[PDB]
């Protein structure tokens, strides 16, 4: 249980285009794939929303331990029959109708805001939520299009300094904030492919 | 002043030379764990 909070944790994330060869014959390609040290928070709300319900705003709200950075390094080698998605998978010791606000931001200014609502099924004593094949925005696949027709992967670094994704879950009847995970990007060089690693977002 | 939309990020980085986009710290720069940079 690393991406938990008290009251949610999410066991799976994954972003990927997915090929339909023909009727029965379909080719998926992960780009990420989730499925713990402390950053201060401070060294990265510049690369966030600001101002009410910005990232300050909600981690000073709490609760701390909600709170999470992830480091992707994303697999980007891969080629009317394509479909770009997200899925992912949570779980919560409580039955609560949340929602999921995807914002993808720019030198820290929001450009779209994805928002999606969830209920629970009851799940062997516990509750299961799930975000089954989202689709990617049309702003994300035209930047992962003209990230991919960059010459350099140097290039493609220096473009993922200023571009994050900011997820957070929050209890739609209470407004708690029951996971708050910002994103930052690079492009994977390893053999074994997409990799990542998971923070704790803290004060100081 | 500069511009801060998707073509503009782009040509940041492509064309520098008529970049006109928000300057910032490099990430490896800042105070961020070694980790941050070194993939598993
Ligand atoms: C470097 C960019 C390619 C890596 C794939 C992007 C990760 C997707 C995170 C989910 C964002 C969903 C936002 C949306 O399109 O609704």
């Amino acid at each position: 249980r690393s991406v938990a909070s008290s009251k949610l944790w999410m066991l799976e994330f994954s972003a990927f285009l997915e090929q339909q060869q023909d009727p029965d014959t379909y080719n998926k390609h992960l780009f990420v794939h989730i499925g713990l040290e402390a950053v201060d928070i401070r060294q990265i709300y510049d690369k966030f929303p600001e101002k009410k319900g910005g990232l300050k705003d909600l981690f000073e709200r709490g609760p701390s331990n909600a709170f999470f950075l992830v480091k992707f390094w994303a697999d980007l080698n891969t080629n009317g029959s394509s479909f770009y998605g997200v899925s992912s998978q949570y779980e919560s010791p409580e039955n609560m109708i949340i929602t999921c606000s995807t914002k993808v931001c720019s030198f820290g200014k929001q450009v779209v805001e994805k928002v999606e609502t969830e209920y629970a099924r009851y799940e062997n004593g516990h509750y299961s939520y799930r975000i089954h094949r989202s689709p990617l925005c049309e702003y994300m696949i035209n930047f992962i299009h003209k990230l991919k027709h960059l010459p350099e992967k140097y290039m493609m670094n220096s473009v993922l300094e200023n571009f994050t994704i900011l997820q957070v879950v929050t209890n739609r009847d209470t407004q708690e904030t029951l996971l708050c995970i910002a994103y930052v990007f690079e492009v994977s060089a390893s053999e074994h492919g997409a990799q990542h690693h998971i923070y704790r977002l803290v004060k100081e | 002043d500069s511009e801060t939309d998707l073509e503009a990020l782009f040509n940041a980085v492509m064309n520098p030379k008529t970049a006109n986009v928000p300057q910032t710290v490099p990430m490896r720069l800042r105070k961020l764990p070694d980790s941050f940079f070194k993939p598993p």
